[PDB]
């Protein structure tokens, strides 16, 4: 017999983002290739099925630092970082590839399933 | 707020 | 020119959810009165002004345990932290007056709005 | 997905 409040998870995770830019309570660097991007553990757990593997591994929850695969892109990471925290995800011509593939090594299924939509219809 |  | 997924901020906090029911990544124990809750600091802080302005504390942002004031009803806190995790609020006839003051001290300004609304209708 |  619960209310539900329709905007809390959307303003949940807009607050989550602010934290995210002002670079508070972030507690890992990810780094790809030359580049380090600073994120909540909680977040990338609930967005991604590799984070949620690595960081539930008795071992690999207490790192600070985490080294991706070298083949893995900076602006696709980026992209995908940034649509965790907002569910806006900035797919162009120009990234879709290096999005999809990121994007399949992160596990995140709904954005691998309209990365190949839109891949089949050009 | 809703009925959910 | 960004795509949305509409429940992704849904999933996120669902997700977060089993990561605080199963224990994984908490970092702050909320004690309240003889109770004791076990929550992540960025949650509680994307939903509640008071925690919000603890965690950014240069010196409480790194305490594992919060003790609420003795006043603040175990009851009143456990159903608004299922709130902060799911969007959902157990507001009951014997529970709304602990509920509406339990949010009024957290700064949870939606929730004391329709405390404050179904008070009036009664 | 949507355009939002
Ligand atoms: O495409 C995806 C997105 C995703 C997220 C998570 N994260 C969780 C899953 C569960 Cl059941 N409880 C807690 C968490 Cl944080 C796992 C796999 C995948 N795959
Ligand atoms: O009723 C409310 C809910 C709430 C949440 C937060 N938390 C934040 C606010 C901002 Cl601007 N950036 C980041 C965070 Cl985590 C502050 C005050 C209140 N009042
Ligand atoms: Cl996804
Ligand atoms: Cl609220």
């Amino acid at each position: 017999s619960c209310i539900q409040f329709t905007r809390h998870a959307s303003d949940v995770l807009l607050n989550l983002n602010r934290l995210r830019s002002r670079d508070i309570l972030t507690d890992v660097v990810i780094v790809v290739s030359r580049e380090q991007f600073r994120a909540h553990k909680t977040v990338l757990m609930a967005c991604s099925g590799l984070f949620y593997s690595i960081f539930t591994d008795q071992l690999k929850c207490n790192l600070s630092v985490i080294n991706l695969d070298p083949e893995i892109n900076p602006e696709g990471f980026c992209i995908l970082l940034d649509f965790m925290y907002t569910s806006r995800l900035n797919l162009r011509e120009g990234n879709i590839m290096a999005v999809m593939a990121t994007a399949m090594y992160l596990q995140m299924e709904h954005v691998v399933d309209t990365c190949r939509k839109f891949i089949k219809a050009s | 707020w809703v009925i959910p």
